[PDB]
């Protein structure tokens, strides 16, 4: 066995990013990529709106405040279920980040899947978030796991 | 433990690799390790005419 | 009025349930210690040699107030954390100066106990 | 009069590369008259970009089947073909783009 490649679309002329496109790729329900493309316009433009900045570098910064360094990963050696912490590496960072971003972003609860994004990259670049909740609290198992940072 | 003689002015692990290799010929690995619970003489005795012919450590 | 040792011996103790880090000086009067119970770990993780590390570190820069500037080696017991103690030890900027070649090899004593499956 | 097929999910981009100024024919429509969502307008020019053809051949074509997605797919990937085989100079170049995927 072994492992496997992949690829993905760049190109967005709306604050062009490749983790805009994977998030655009996120998101995504029933085969339906314009309504997910729709939905991150209105979002970014509502944050370009509200905010005086460019939303490229609020989505970068929320990222790097949400994406997660360490991962605690469960292992079963006899009766005792204990778990070790791991490196994770910069794809799974990101990924990780797209998924806590979208989950709790649809988790917060609002009018519009619009307004509920723009406020999640508002309390991610801000550290106080959602998802930063997820961070601290995987941090936070790691932390407590140290005791197996290597078998 | 390796002995008492003293080496210094190399790195932090070329000590533990002559550690390791000297206390083979020390009862540090075997009689202070096979003593831990209680052999019959029987097997006591089989287990050196096993072991120190067969060559398995 | 702290009697200000220049050079001292630590004593390490390495199990496979626990490590014991001391610290002593020339006649073997404790200065510090310090053990995987005492850094938190409770369970099996003490013996580990990540604990083993973590208390040679504290004992380390337990130590270094007291003043020591350099100690010596009298590591005994068995497990797989003396490595890291010993790493941990060299780490901490606490050079060592000796070893020796101590053990409590016993050429008959008492019979030990019996096995864990009868 | 240089032709080509942008076979792609069934929908099949009936290219005419031939000199003019710059007009893409989708179905005897319009840019804007057949696809909203400008979104795959800009990426259909993808290779028009990599090699500067902008304004000297014209895109007549004749669309048959597909969605938007799939036709603007096909659409591109027929401009490649049909340009690669125009002049295969910058072939090396896109090589390593390709969009043949046998969807």
């Amino acid at each position: 066995k072994g492992p496997v490649a992949k690829r993905d679309v760049l190109p967005d002329p709306i604050y062009n990013s490749k983790l805009v496109s994977r998030l655009i790729n996120k998101m995504m329900i029933d085969g339906k990529k314009g309504k997910s493309q729709t939905i991150l316009y209105k979002s970014f433009d509502i944050i370009k709106e509200r905010t005086g900045n460019d939303a490229m570098e609020v989505f970068e910064q929320a990222l790097k405040n949400i994406m997660p360094v360490l991962e605690v990963k469960a292992r079963r050696v006899g009766g005792a279920n204990y778990q070790v912490p791991v490196e994770v590496r910069p794809e799974r960072r990101t990924t990780l980040g797209l998924r806590w971003l979208v989950n709790y972003a649809r988790l917060r609860g609002e009018k519009t899947m619009e307004e509920r994004l723009a406020n999640e990259i508002l309390d991610a670049a801000n550290n106080t978030g959602a998802a930063v909740k997820k961070r601290e609290d995987t941090h936070k198992m790691a932390e407590a796991n140290k005791a197996f940072a290597h078998y | 433990m390796s002995k008492t003689v003293v080496r210094k002015n190399e790195s932090l692990e070329d000590a533990l690799r002559r550690f390791k290799r000297s206390v083979s010929k020390t009862g540090t690995l075997a009689e202070a390790r096979k003593r831990e619970f209680y052999e019959k003489p029987s097997v006591k005795r089989k287990k050196k005419s096993e072991a120190a012919r067969k060559r398995k450590f | 009025v702290k009697k200000n040792i220049e050079s001292g011996i630590a004593h390490i103790r390495s199990t496979f349930n626990n490590t014991i880090v001391t610290i002593t000086d020339t006649h073997g009067n404790a200065i510090s210690w310090s053990s995987a119970g005492a850094l938190g770990f409770r369970g099996s993780r003490k013996s580990t040699p990540f604990a083993a590390q973590m208390a040679a570190e504290t004992a380390a820069k337990g130590s270094i107030e007291h003043g020591l500037k350099t100690l010596e080696v009298t590591v005994k017991g068995p497990g797989s954390g003396r490595e890291a103690a010993i790493r941990a030890l060299q780490a901490a900027g606490l050079e060592v100066t000796a070893i020796r070649d101590v053990t409590p090899v016993p050429h008959n004593g008492c019979r030990p106990p019996k096995r864990r499956r009868v | 009069q240089y032709y080509g097929t942008g076979r792609r999910k069934s929908s099949v981009a009936r290219v005419r590369l031939v000199p003019g100024e710059g007009r893409i024919v989708v179905n005897n429509r319009e840019i804007s008259e057949h696809i909203p969502s400008a979104a795959l307008i800009e990426d259909i020019k993808q290779p028009l970009t990599l090699t500067e053809t902008a304004g000297t051949y014209d895109v007549l074509v004749n669309v048959h089947g597909g969605g938007l997605s799939g036709q603007a797919g096909a659409i591109r990937h027929g401009i490649a073909r049909a340009l690669l085989e125009a002049d295969p100079e910058y072939r090396t170049t896109l090589k390593r783009a390709g969009l043949l995927t046998r969807d």
